[PDB]
């Protein structure tokens, strides 16, 4: 494997709670720096109104009808562009 | 199989009732509306 | 197309329509075969008073319900997969036509060399010419070369429809995003009859399919003709 | 904080005859009368809609 | 350091899982999980098959690996005989363990 | 308990055939008019 | 009264407020979709969830209360959890089967290739990894969790419990701000279809499995577990662990090898 | 009581009434479906309107006789009733849940009626395929209805098959292997499989229509990069086995009705029975595309799915000469019941044959969405599935009701049938060879004769249904009380008497390990 | 060259049923030919095999949507 450690043998709780504690969270906290540094606001792309994309065959059940459930102004252009 | 009597025996007359019934319950309904399509295409 | 108190199949105008013919005789007879043994065999069962209802072992038996059907299930398989492989096989079409299923009618486009397309559409009954047939007949018949093959390309601009002539053993579903291929080759001249054989809505039924095989030359003044 | 199922186990083995849906007492009965209200009062509603929709309309 | 606080079976398993976990304990099968073992279905050796009322069915799988269960009702009193094979069994009713 | 045995059963009375009679021709007549009166319906609308 | 080890429930009404609420919502998404309303959709959800309530309370009252639960009662349970998850995972092969269709014969609407001509897919090595890392974790911690349950330590399984629940929570809060800041919607074509539809269900699952673990977290806080019957437990661990293998199979088709 | 009892059940053998009694109502609304059918066929034009009346008919025909009347009665009906009976079993492992699978039907029902009402209605097929069940060819409610009346009859069937396969599992007495339990039993495990596997597939597809169509996804739609076939693979991945879970508790009650009316103490070849269910059940899953052959997909996928199909002949045949083999040398009593079986083993064998002719996929582009693949599934299901459901519903109606029918009104019943379902399609095999197309609501003037003889076919089909329902009337108008039963020796479900006690085996059986 | 041309032959990169592929990659090869020729001022005229394929194929709707989207700047292919 990309792993190697040694069996833990000794009371089942104990040894899952070492792996939680000493690998599970850790990675969890790797992670969680490696995000919240690759992170920040990123150049949005030309608006290209492409007929495969911002698909309106019947409006949505909320709102104008032609805003997505989680619309982002800054990142999500309707059909006819990005919004004032 | 074995089994009793009729408990309430059922004679020709209360069969031919009973078929009568039952008969007429499927083809009024189906036949009033069959019967009336035209009427029913116009309106 | 079809005539009245039809039993069987539209007779061939394709080689391959032929091909079918003989492969549905084959097996039509081992379905008229193992029908016919199965009702023989159930009256056979039902017709003696003689019994014998003890544990009857069934092994011996099972081999001979399984080896059998095997050996027919091949008997059949073979020229039905020939026959599928020789559909398949590498011809060289002289001549590519598209058509568009559409909601309810056809079109046809034929642009190899110049721009010729056309919409084909069910003559209504009200507008039949005497000895013309209900739901079959078109405005505009597909004119191609008879004894020349033929690349039809089948596609949709709406719903599903599919294009069909029972005739030359043709069957091409019509889907929108998607170009289907099929080869058409009539060993006669004629008018060959078929109708849209997808649900499609309001007028399914009502939307033909009415080929006209006639001479490469006949063929060439009718296209120039319908620029 | 402490066990207390023993006591629950009495509550709810009490030979009282009553299903175990209504076994808790009072409020059982609250919760099970609004859980029917509103399914038997919806399933009318959405027979009026059902309705409604069967005609047309502007 | 396991610091407890969780109950046992023992301590807290009430009702028929109690009743089915305290009969185990002292070998008994009152709620029919076990398969019973055959005696040699002789009448002098008849099956002994337990009930808490004067008749209860019971399924003959007469051979080892039979498809087909023999099934009829056995009534206290004299032994009766499978059907197919005749093995021999009798009903031995007490009252239910409440 | 619940009522056990023929007749007692079932969710419909057969005490009665004449009133049964009524009750599995209201039943099954349901059923088998309820199309006509839908195509009814869909013919009287457009 | 019975010498079999088997269950007989109580004539139960929550059988009927199931089927009428499964009316009630389907016929409410209807008139949502189609006469612009909400209120029958709301009563639907609203019936479901008193339904769910009731109806898992009186398996708690029949169980840990009453002593219904037999090791054959238990066995059934176990089967049936099994077959439950088997369904689901068909469910999912549904979405993913659809994903592989569109990803691997991409049509010329979309440029003939995948990704999609306008769609910058989301960077795996960034939230979708630290995702991966949040459910793999939880699955330790879930194991912590039936192995201090096991050995009799409560306060050791409250904690454990308690860290995978806040992972589960903490996988959710990312994943709708992942949801916000996608510069694609569902409306982009196949490729945001497949997306939000596939993670969208296992977003939902992901909160199912949530609620069972906190109901769990509770019943423990009640001590309602002995060290040998907690199959409430071992069902939510078991779907948590279903909830675990989706998303990895999610990872790999649609962030990593879909990008 | 009434409430507490027919509606708050968790009864195995009620909640099998409830089922009997909703798939006969259902049987109802769909015999009169395929009388409109027949009646806007009988003649050549037009008789309610165009294509979309028609196939809004057509549609509900398909959906009533297969999710409302089939399925709720073999495998509700005689499965709740029979299953736990034959196991010697207390109730089903999941009581109340059980009765909630029976309480989803009516809503599931109330959806496709209400589809039917608004709008024009669902002018799908049964098969709902896009771009046609859309949001612009089939604009407004009716196919969200539809896609929300499938959604809770299948939530319905998954916790269905949960429920017989733990049960089934888990409940039979401890001595009792797999391998002891009889054929109906076998056929309820290896359908509820089948169910569980199948109906999620489906709920995705038809989840995927239903967003397509509400929140401007593109699955099926080309313009976003979709594709329509996808739906068609989704479908049929359901809707073949779809056809296997109608026909497996047919076969397994015809197993039973022709073991008992041959007087015979067990089927022929018992574990050769059980490998070909279970063979069909596994073979059901790798063929689905068969339903696809005319689509346009490659050679070589063709050629797989026609050698596929075809296997299935031979654990079917076993299945066929197995019967044949138990009727030999049997005690024959020629009950209602045993010629619904016998009826039953020729048609579907004839069903099962122009099945395999259709497998072959160049045959197949010829006779696909043709007459010729109405005439194979009426064979096997309006002469299958429903000859299964009559012997089946004769031979343990005193069972269940505690009465008999007149033998001779239900020898009648049988003849009517058996002449009306023939008369109705054995023509529609020429209509399909000559060209006739499926889902039309006219036909050019050649087809009139077969047309006129199916159509007048399907009205002795109706005379037999409404006689039906008078022969039920007069077995309990009269009340002939049952006494004795042969062979409850092996039909364990006879052995509590008829009808059986509210709670059978509170006492489980005696069963010995040698 | 071959230019006694009756219609697009066999390409055994395409050898199925489904011809969409074939239709748009002569397509998308013959703008692309074109684009590389009022370029270096060179001749449309090498681009002409694959404009006789790709009308050949191509349905009208196709093209005309194709070519309305290039003007457009929709066009989603590479050319
Ligand atoms: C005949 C009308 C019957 C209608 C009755 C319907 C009512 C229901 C009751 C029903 C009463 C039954 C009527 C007899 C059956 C006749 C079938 C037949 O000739 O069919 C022929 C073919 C079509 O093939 C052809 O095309 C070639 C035949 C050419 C005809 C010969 C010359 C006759 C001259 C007139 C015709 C035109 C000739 C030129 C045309 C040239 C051909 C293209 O049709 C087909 O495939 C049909 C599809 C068959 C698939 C089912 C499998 C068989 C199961 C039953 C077997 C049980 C055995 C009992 C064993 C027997 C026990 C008694
Ligand atoms: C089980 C399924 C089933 C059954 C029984 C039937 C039975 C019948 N069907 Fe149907 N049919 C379909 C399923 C079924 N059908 C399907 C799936 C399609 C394709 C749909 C599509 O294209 O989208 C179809 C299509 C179809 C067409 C083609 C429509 C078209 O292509 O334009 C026609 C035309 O004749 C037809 C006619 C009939 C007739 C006359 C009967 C008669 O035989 C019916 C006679 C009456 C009965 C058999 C009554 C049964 C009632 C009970 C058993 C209740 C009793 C209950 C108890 C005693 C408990 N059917
Ligand atoms: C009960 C329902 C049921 C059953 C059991 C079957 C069983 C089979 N079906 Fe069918 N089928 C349907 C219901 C059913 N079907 C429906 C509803 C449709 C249309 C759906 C739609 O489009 O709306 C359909 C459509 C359908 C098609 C598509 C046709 C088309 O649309 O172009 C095909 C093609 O392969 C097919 C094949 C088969 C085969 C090979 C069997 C086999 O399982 C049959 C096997 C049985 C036998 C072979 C007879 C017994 C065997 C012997 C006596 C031994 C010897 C036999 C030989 C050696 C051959 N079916
Ligand atoms: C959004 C993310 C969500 C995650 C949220 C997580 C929060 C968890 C909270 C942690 C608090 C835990 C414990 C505090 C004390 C409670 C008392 C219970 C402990 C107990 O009773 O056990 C003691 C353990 O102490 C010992 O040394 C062992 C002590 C082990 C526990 C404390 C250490 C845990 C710290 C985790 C940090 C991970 C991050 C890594 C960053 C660094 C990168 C390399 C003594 O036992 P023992 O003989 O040593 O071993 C025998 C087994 N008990
Ligand atoms: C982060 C986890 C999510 C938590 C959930 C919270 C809120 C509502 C969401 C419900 C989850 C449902 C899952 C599947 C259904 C549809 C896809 C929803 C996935 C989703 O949430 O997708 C969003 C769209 O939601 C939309 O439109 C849809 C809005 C909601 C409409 C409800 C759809 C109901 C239809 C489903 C029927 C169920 C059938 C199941 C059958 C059962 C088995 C037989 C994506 O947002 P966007 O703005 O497009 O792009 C982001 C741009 N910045
Ligand atoms: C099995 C994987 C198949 C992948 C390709 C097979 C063979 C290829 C050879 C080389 C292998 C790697 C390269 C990939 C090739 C891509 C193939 C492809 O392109 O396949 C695409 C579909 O794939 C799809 O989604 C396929 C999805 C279909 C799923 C089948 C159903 C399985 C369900 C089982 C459920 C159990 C799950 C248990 C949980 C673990 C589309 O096909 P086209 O090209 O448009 O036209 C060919 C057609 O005629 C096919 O009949
Ligand atoms: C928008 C609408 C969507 C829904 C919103 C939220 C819905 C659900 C939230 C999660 C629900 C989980 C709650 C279940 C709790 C039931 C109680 C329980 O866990 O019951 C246990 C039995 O398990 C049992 O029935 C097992 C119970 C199985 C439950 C399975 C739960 C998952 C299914 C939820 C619905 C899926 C929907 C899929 C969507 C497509 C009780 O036995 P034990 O634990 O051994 O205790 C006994 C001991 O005390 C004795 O010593
Ligand atoms: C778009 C809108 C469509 C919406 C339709 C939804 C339909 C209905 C909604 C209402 C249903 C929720 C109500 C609670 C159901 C609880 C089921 C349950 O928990 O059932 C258990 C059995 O199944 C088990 O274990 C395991 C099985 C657990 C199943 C949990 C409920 C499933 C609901 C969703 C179904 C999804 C099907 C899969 C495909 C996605 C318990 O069996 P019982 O017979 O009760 O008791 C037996 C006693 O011995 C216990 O002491
Ligand atoms: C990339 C992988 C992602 C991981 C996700 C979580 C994986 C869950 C795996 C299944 O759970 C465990 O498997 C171990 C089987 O090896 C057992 O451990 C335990 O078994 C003994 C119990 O006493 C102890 O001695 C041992 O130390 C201890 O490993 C334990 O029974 C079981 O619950
Ligand atoms: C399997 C489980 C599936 C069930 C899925 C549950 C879906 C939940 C939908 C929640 O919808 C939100 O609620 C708001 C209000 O409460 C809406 O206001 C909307 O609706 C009103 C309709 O009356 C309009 O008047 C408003 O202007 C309009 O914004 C809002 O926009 C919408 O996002
Ligand atoms: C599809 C399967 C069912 C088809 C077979 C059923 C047909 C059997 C006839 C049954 O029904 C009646 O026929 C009458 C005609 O004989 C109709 O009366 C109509 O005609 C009468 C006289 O001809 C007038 O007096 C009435 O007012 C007028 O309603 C009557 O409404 C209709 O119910
Ligand atoms: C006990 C369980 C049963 C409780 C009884 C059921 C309660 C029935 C309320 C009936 O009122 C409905 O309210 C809808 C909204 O709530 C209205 O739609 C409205 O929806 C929007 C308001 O949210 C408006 O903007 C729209 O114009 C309008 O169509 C609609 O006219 C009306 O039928
Ligand atoms: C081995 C198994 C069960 C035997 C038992 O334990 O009773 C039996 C049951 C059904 C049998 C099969 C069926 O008889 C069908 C086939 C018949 C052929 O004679 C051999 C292969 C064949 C596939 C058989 C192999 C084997 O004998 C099977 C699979
Ligand atoms: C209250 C109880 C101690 C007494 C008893 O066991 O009943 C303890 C056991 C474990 C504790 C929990 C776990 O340690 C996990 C959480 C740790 C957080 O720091 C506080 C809340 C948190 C959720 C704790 C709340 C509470 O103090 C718990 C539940
Ligand atoms: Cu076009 Cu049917
Ligand atoms: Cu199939
Ligand atoms: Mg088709
Ligand atoms: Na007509
Ligand atoms: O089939
Ligand atoms: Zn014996």
């Amino acid at each position: 494997a990309s792993a190697a450690k040694g069996d833990h043998g000794g009371t089942g709780a104990r040894t899952w709670r070492f792996l939680t504690f000493g690998l599970a969270l850790p990675s969890v906290a790797l992670c969680t720096l490696n995000s919240w540094l690759h992170s920040g606001h990123r150049e949005r792309p030309a608006f290209i109104p492409y007929h495969h994309l911002r698909i309106r065959t019947k409006p949505f059940s909320w709102g104008d009808g032609n805003h997505t459930f989680f619309h982002n102004p800054r990142v999500n252009p309707l059909p006819t562009g990005y919004e004032k | 199989i074995t089994a009793k009597p009729a408990k309430t025996p059922t004679s020709p007359k209360e069969q031919a009732i009973g078929l009568s019934v039952t008969f007429l319950s499927f083809l009024l309904p189906a036949g009033w509306v069959l019967y009336h399509l035209d009427n029913y295409k116009k309106s | 197309m079809a005539y009245p108190m039809q039993l069987g199949f539209q007779d061939a105008t394709s080689p391959i329509m032929e091909e079918l013919l003989h492969f549905h005789d084959h097996t039509l007879m081992i379905v008229f075969l193992i029908s016919s043994l199965v009702l023989y065999i159930i009256s056979l069962m039902l017709t003696t008073k003689l019994t014998h209802t003890s544990t009857m072992d069934a092994q011996e038996v099972e081999t001979i319900w399984t080896i059998l059907p095997a050996i027919i299930l091949i008997l059949i398989a073979l020229p039905s997969l020939r026959i599928l492989y020789m559909m398949d096989e590498i011809n060289n079409p002289s001549l590519t036509v598209k058509t568009m299923g559409h909601q309810w009618y056809w079109s046809y486009e034929y642009t190899d060399y110049e721009d010729l397309s056309f919409d084909s559409y069910m003559i209504p009954t009200s507008e039949l010419k005497p000895g013309e047939l209900r739901l079959l007949e078109v405005d505009n018949r597909v004119v191609l070369p008879m004894e020349m093959t033929i690349r039809m390309l089948v596609s949709s601009e709406d719903v599903l429809h599919s294009w069909a002539v029972p005739s030359l053993g043709l069957k091409t579903d019509a889907i929108p995003g998607r170009l289907n291929q099929t080869t058409l080759m009539s060993s006669r001249p004629g008018l060959y009859y078929g109708q849209c054989s997808e649900i499609c809505g309001s007028n399914h039924s009502f939307m033909p399919i009415v080929l006209e095989l006639v001479p490469l030359k006949y063929f060439e003044k009718w296209s120039a003709s319908m620029l | 904080f402490e066990n207390r199922v023993a006591e629950k186990q009495k509550l709810f083995q009490e030979d009282n005859g009553l299903p175990v849906h209504l076994k808790g007492g009072a409020t059982d009965n609250i919760l099970y009368r609004v859980t029917m209200t509103l399914c038997l009062g919806g399933t009318l509603y959405s027979l009026y809609c059902l309705g409604w929709a069967s005609f047309p309309h502007k | 350091a396991s610091g407890g606080g969780v109950p046992t079976d023992e301590e807290q398993a009430t009702g028929l899982e109690r009743e089915v976990m305290l009969a185990a304990r002292k070998g008994q099968d009152p709620y029919n999980i076990l398969a019973p073992k055959a005696t040699s279905g002789t009448k002098e050796d008849p099956n002994l098959v337990p009930s808490i009322t004067n008749k209860r069915i019971v399924g003959c799988i007469c051979e080892e690996d039979n498809s087909t269960v023999i099934w009829f009702w056995l009534h206290k009193g004299e032994a009766q005989r499978c059907p197919s094979c005749g093995t021999h069994y009798k009903l031995v009713p007490h009252q239910l363990a409440h | 308990h619940y009522e056990e045995g023929p007749g007692k059963n079932i969710p419909f009375s057969v005490e009665n055939k004449w009133r049964l009679l009524a009750m599995m021709t209201l039943f099954f007549g349901s059923g088998f008019a309820a199309p006509f009166f839908i195509v009814r319906h869909q013919l009287l609308k457009k | 009264h019975q010498t079999h080890a088997y269950h007989m429930v109580n004539p139960s009404p929550w059988p009927l407020t199931g089927a009428l609420s499964a009316l009630l919502m389907t016929s409410g998404l209807t008139m949502w979709f189609h006469f612009n309303s909400m209120t029958l959709l709301m009563i639907g959800l609203t019936t479901n969830m008193l339904t769910m309530y009731q109806w898992w309370r009186d398996v708690i009252r029949e169980s840990t209360f009453q002593g219904h639960h037999t090791p054959a009662v238990q066995k059934g349970l176990r089967y049936g959890m099994i077959l439950f998850i088997i369904s689901e995972v068909l469910f999912f092969t549904g979405f993913f089967w659809a994903f592989y269709h569109s990803s691997l014969a991409p049509t010329p609407e979309l440029g003939g290739c995948w990704p999609p001509t306008g769609i910058h897919p989301l960077n795996p090595l960034e939230v979708p990894l630290l995702n991966t890392s949040v459910l793999l974790a939880s699955g330790v911690s879930i194991t912590w969790a039936h192995h201090s349950l096991m050995e009799g330590d409560r306060k050791h399984m409250l904690q454990a419990l308690f860290i995978t629940i806040t992972l589960g929570v903490y996988f959710t809060l990312l994943q709708a701000s992942e949801y916000y800041e996608a510069p694609f919607t569902i409306s982009d074509g196949v490729y945001g279809s497949t997306f939000f539809v596939a993670t969208g269900f296992h977003g939902l699952h992901v909160i199912i499995g949530s609620t069972f673990l906190i109901v769990c977290f509770f019943r423990q806080l009640k001590f309602h577990f002995t060290s040998n019957h907690h199959f409430g437990f071992e069902a939510a661990a078991w779907y948590w662990h279903f909830v675990d293998v989706v998303w990895l199979f999610l990872y790999v088709s649609i962030y990593w090898w879909g990008s | 009581m009434f409430i507490n009892r027919w509606l708050f059940s968790t009864n195995h053998k009620d909640i099998g009434t409830l089922y009997l009694l909703f798939g006969a109502w259902a049987g109802m609304v769909g015999t009169a479906l395929s009388l409109l059918i027949r009646a806007e066929l009988g003649q050549p034009g037009t008789l309610l309107g165009d294509d979309q009346i028609y196939n809004v008919v057509v549609t509900a025909h398909a959906f009533v006789m297969i999710f409302f009347m089939v399925m709720p009665i073999m495998i509700g009906g005689f499965g709740n009733w029979l299953v736990p009976l034959m196991i010697g079993a207390p109730d089903m492992a999941f009581p109340r849940m059980n009765n909630m699978s029976f309480w989803l039907l009516p809503p599931s029902f109330l959806l496709l009626l209400a589809s039917s009402m608004v709008e024009a209605g669902a002018g799908t097929g049964w098969t709902v395929y896009p771009p046609l069940a859309g949001n612009l060819a089939h604009a407004g409610a009716s196919v969200d209805l539809t896609i929300f009346s499938l959604h809770l009859a299948g939530v319905s069937s998954i916790l269905g098959a949960i429920n017989f396969i733990t049960t089934i599992i888990n409940m039979k007495p401890p001595a009792m292997s797999q391998y002891q339990t009889p054929l109906f039993v076998w056929s309820v495990m290896i359908t509820a499989v089948l169910l569980l596997l199948s109906l999620p597939v489906l709920a995705a597809g038809i989840t995927m229509l239903l967003t397509d169509r509400n929140l401007n996804t593109t699955f099926f739609d080309p313009a976003g990069g979709g594709d329509p076939i996808l739906y068609q693979h989704l479908f049929w991945f359901f809707g073949h086995p779809e056809v296997y879970i109608l026909i497996l508790p047919g076969f397994g009650m015809i197993s039973h009705i022709v073991t008992y009316y041959s007087g015979k103490k067990e089927p022929f070849g018992y574990m050769g029975m059980v490998w070909a269910m279970m063979s069909i059940g596994f073979l059901g899953f790798i063929v689905w595309a068969h339903h696809m052959f005319t689509v346009g997909m490659d050679v070589d996928t063709r050629a797989y799915f026609t050698s596929a199909t075809m296997i299935i002949a031979i654990p079917t045949g076993v299945k066929v000469f197995s019967w044949l083999a138990t009727l030999h040398g049997g005690n024959i009593k020629w009950s209602p019941a045993m010629m619904w079986a016998l009826g039953f083993i020729f048609l579907f064998t004839v069903g099962g044959l122009t099945g395999i002719v259709l497998a072959n996929s160049s045959l197949d582009i010829v006779l696909h969405d043709t007459y010729y693949v109405v005439a194979h599934f009426h064979y096997v299901l309006s002469m299958g599935a429903v000859f299964a459901i009559m012997g089946g519903f004769v031979h343990w109606f005193p069972l269940f009701s505690g009465y008999t029918l007149n033998d001779t009104w239900a020898k009648i019943h049988f003849a009517i049938m058996f002449v009306g379902v023939n008369m109705t399609f054995f023509p529609q095999h020429f209509l399909g060879l000559s060209g006739m197309p499926r889902r039309y609501s006219d036909y050019p003037d050649a087809y009139t004769m077969w047309n006129t003889i199916s159509s007048m076919g399907s009205f002795i089909s109706l005379t037999a249904v409404m006689l039906m329902v008078f022969i039920i009337w007069e077995a309990f108008a009269s009340k002939r009380e049952v006494l004795t039963v042969d062979l409850t020796t092996t039909n364990l479900e006879w052995l509590n008497g008829c009808p059986p006690p509210y709670h059978t085996f509170e006492e489980p059986t005696y069963v010995n390990l040698k | 060259k071959i230019k006694n041309y009756q219609t697009a032959p066999f390409d055994s990169r395409f050898p199925n049923q489904n011809q969409t592929r074939n239709c748009w990659q002569n397509y998308l090869d013959f703008h692309r030919c074109e684009k590389a020729m009022t370029a270096k001022g060179g001749d449309v005229s090498v681009c002409e095999w694959y404009r006789r394929v790709y009308k050949s194929l191509c349905p009208i709707s196709w093209v005309s949507t194709w070519d309305d989207r290039r003007a457009e700047g929709t066009f989603p292919g590479k050319i």
